[PDB]
DNA sequence: TTTTTTTTTTTTTTTTTT
């Protein structure tokens, strides 16, 4: 729903102008903003700020609603194919749009290459499970190759000239630079369709920016507002959101239950917001294992998966 | 139906000034 | 790049500049990737002050997005650096890539440091012979620097002994500290003359000694990434390629075996996310050693055989075959 | 080197010096390489006047930038101690080097302690006949230091026996931490008088049986590193060369067959990295030796043959051949 | 055109407050001495 | 010209507390 | 009331056949 159907009941463009000025693009944004917000910007009194909520509500859904209208609604939910049939069966049918799904693992576990696939299989049609949208890619590490996009674009049919144009590519050089991303990628994906959010990584930046024991409270709450403006994206748009992070090795031996002497970082923020976390672990060669470690609906399972030239794809006999 | 290049130079310009016909991405040391 | 002088627009005085040099930052691009939090502790820098730079420095140095053509376009522009081999240059797709790091970890007399006496001669002869037409800068830890060696591979490549070893800046470091501190004087070196590489060998030497115990683990990690972080803003600012060694250690922890190779590097997860490629050195036969991709984004993983010879690194000969 | 006592300069007084001398340090090297973290520690020394230190020390010691050209022409004039034999000396181009670490290492007999011996010698007389002028600091972890050998090679190349004998310093360790604690003692008489060499014979002697079980692995190769470091820092502050020997054992495993030597040294990678060239030996027929470079900075891998007489060690003579 | 020996002497000048033309790297023992 | 045996014994003292010419070297049973 | 981090490190030979 356009933010310039707020143009009613004494509302003016110069009202709007100034929302969007200060991040809201939407109207859907308008309605799930808090009072304080509102009242923080200049230009809007309380008057205002009553009538944009009124308004807001009533093109944007905020009563109760049965659980099976809900089932039934997400029954149609787009999920992006991820070219393997051992991932799109473990996780019942690739990576669902319009929530968070977090990667994270050991080096050369293939996060990247996964989001590199996700990149190209957004822009084929709907009936091949893709999304029929753009692609938005922020990278925080410098390691955004195109020449891998060129490769994954001719097995799925696509042209490499148009793959190459329907992608944008943002470098976050700091944790300030990184939200302010968001800001400029909301009005983006206002005007043309975009299918797919990748942030890689999520705690790269945070790690060094923040130092020392003094700053671990101030690296949290900063984290909090990352991933409430992700889940804001995916509110209003209804953007698949990827994101990937590393791991961290548990030097205190008390627990020895999990084989896994390596933990995801991030702490009980990352653990809560991200709707489904993966596990990634290298196998033999090619191949590689992904461990549903959290799901809301999916049972904790375990399949295999290969990097190949043409993208990510089901191990081969030939690995075999 | 606005082509991506183009929104991406609307987009520059509105939230930086900047005019992304001069100001472009530098990777490394160039062969010109 | 965009030099520091151009922000002397809007009110911004002589002074302004000056300090934010002693702080470190010499480019319109660091100062635009600084962060706000990062200005705000030099002194004499107010709170409007900073957002005034903050603009100003973005309205130079692009913040926005690009299509994945136009980077496409760019990266095929980018300048590789060659190694003196046929059979290393196709492992790597054309040479040293510039503007990201590289990490070489083995054993030892694995070659570490002749591929790096090789480089930082190749950074000098013309871009048609797979050059860069720059200087080099050598931080050494280890004390393991030779400048007998490039006065052999100069010859190699046509150049003359006496130029070749007046364009490479060496300085030693003597402890962690010392270390970071160094990187603050490349910059400075950086931006009043053209460099095309700068190495660091080895990188974990000194931190190994430095940080003893589990209790001072988490001190030396975070020191440790700091360090790195500073290496990769070199890049981004001036473009030159980063070479970095490191050591390995035989782990003794037999409780997996799928991995045949019972050696790991030094670094832990810091320095295994860090780089962006990360190659394995292994001796062959007499002067052959084997060369092995590890970890990169675009490239398969594969495994190629290179020889060091007097003149440098080079592709084995019939001789040794 | 740069004398301590000058950097009584702004505010150091003779309780400061005294302090840091007292800790460890005797030099103005040894300040500018100590980290902070260490000069923090010792007690009566504030952070105002822990940087106080660092920045005079700098201004005193170079610890900038240096052009590679420079550094060649330091290199070249850098004294190398013979080893007594044409073949040795020609195999490591000059002799043994000031201000590196070199290791030996074999079996038994095969000559590790009888060609340190000879250096204890080789390192008095003039430096036109490739000596030192200056003192031995022999530090023996076996109880097999024999004067007796001395005095011979001293007769051989013409030196007084008891000139020979009184330029010497010996001291025995008999456990590992009174093995690091020499170093200490050994670094002040560095301060006050001329020395050029310091032998370990042998490093790796009493580690061996100080630590038991995998258990006291790591705390047995942390302590290591630490003494490896030590001996770093002397080569750095004085320039005295630096001889280390050590043992070898057998390889169980037979995997690594494509090794025709079925023994390695023993110290781990702590061991191997630490050190700057490595010389294998080997017994060959009669009293003759063969000597190989494992791994140099610049040394191609290449043998030797040697030979062990009553005046210590010289090449091989055509009656033994 | 500005020499890489002369661009180390300002460097060093800056940030340790030397004069390079007094102070050179050692890094052994010297003949000359 | 501080001799060698001059120098050792000033620094064992300061590291020892021990008389040099007092606590002497010994390698094993001697006929003295 | 708030709110986690982070890896190290190799040992060491046996034993004639007719
Ligand atoms: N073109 C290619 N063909 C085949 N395999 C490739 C190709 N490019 C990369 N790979 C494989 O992918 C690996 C890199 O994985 P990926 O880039 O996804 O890392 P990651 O898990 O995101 O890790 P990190 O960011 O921590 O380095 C390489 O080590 C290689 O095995
Ligand atoms: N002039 C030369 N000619 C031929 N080969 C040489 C020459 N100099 C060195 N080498 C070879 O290179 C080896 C040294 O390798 P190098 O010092 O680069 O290894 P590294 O991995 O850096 O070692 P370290 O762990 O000690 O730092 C020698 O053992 C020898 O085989
Ligand atoms: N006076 C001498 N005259 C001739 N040869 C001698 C003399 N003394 C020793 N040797 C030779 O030197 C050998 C001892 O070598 P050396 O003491 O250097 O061995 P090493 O490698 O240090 O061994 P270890 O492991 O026992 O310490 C003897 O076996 C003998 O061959
Ligand atoms: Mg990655
Ligand atoms: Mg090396
Ligand atoms: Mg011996």
């Amino acid at each position: 729903v356009p933010i310039e159907k707020l143009q009613v009941n004494g509302i003016t463009m110069a009202d709007v102008k100034k929302l969007r000025e200060s991040g809201l693009h939407t109207a859907e944004a308008v309605a799930y903003a808090p009072r304080k917000d509102l009242l923080e910007i200049k230009g809007i009194s309380e008057a205002k700020a009553d009538k944009l909520l009124n308004e807001a509500a009533r093109l944007v859904p905020m009563g109760f609603v049965t659980a099976a209208d809900f089932h039934m609604r997400r029954s149609e939910l787009i999920c992006l194919t991820t070219g393997s049939k051992n991932l799109d069966t473990l996780l019942g049918g690739g990576v669902e749009t319009g929530s968070i799904t977090e990667l994270f693992g050991e080096f050369r576990t293939g996060k990247s290459q996964l989001c590199h696939t996700l990149a190209v299989t957004c822009q084929i049609p709907l009936d091949i499970g893709g999304g029929e949208g753009k692609c938005l890619y922020i990278d925080t590490e410098g390691t955004f190759r195109p020449v891998r996009l060129v490769s994954i674009a001719q097995r799925f049919g696509l042209d490499p000239d148009d793959a190459l144009n329907n992608v944008a590519y943002a470098r976050a050089y700091n944790a300030d630079h990184q939200l302010r991303l968001l800001d400029a990628a909301a009005q983006m994906m206002s005007e043309s369709r975009f299918s797919l959010i990748v942030v890689d990584s999520v705690m790269a930046l945070y790690r060094t920016d923040f130092s020392g024991r003094g700053e671990l409270s101030a690296r949290q709450m900063h984290l909090a507002k990352f991933m409430r403006a992700l889940q804001r994206l995916a509110d209003q748009f209804g953007v698949a959101v990827v994101v990937t992070n590393q791991v961290v090795a548990q030097v205190d031996g008390g627990m020895a239950f999990n084989p896994d002497p390596k933990k995801p970082i991030g702490g009980n923020i990352m653990a809560h917001s991200s709707t489904t976390r993966l596990g990634f672990k290298k196998g033999k060669g090619c191949q590689r294992l992904c461990k549903v470690v959290d799901s809301p609906c999916l049972p904790e399972a375990e399949c295999v998966f290969a990097i190949y030239e043409d993208g990510v794809g089901d191990p081969r006999e030939e690995d075999e | 139906k606005k082509s991506l290049k183009d929104l991406i130079y609307e987009t520059n310009k509105t939230f930086y000034q900047v005019d992304s016909n001069k100001v472009k991405y530098k990777v490394g040391l160039s062969k010109k």
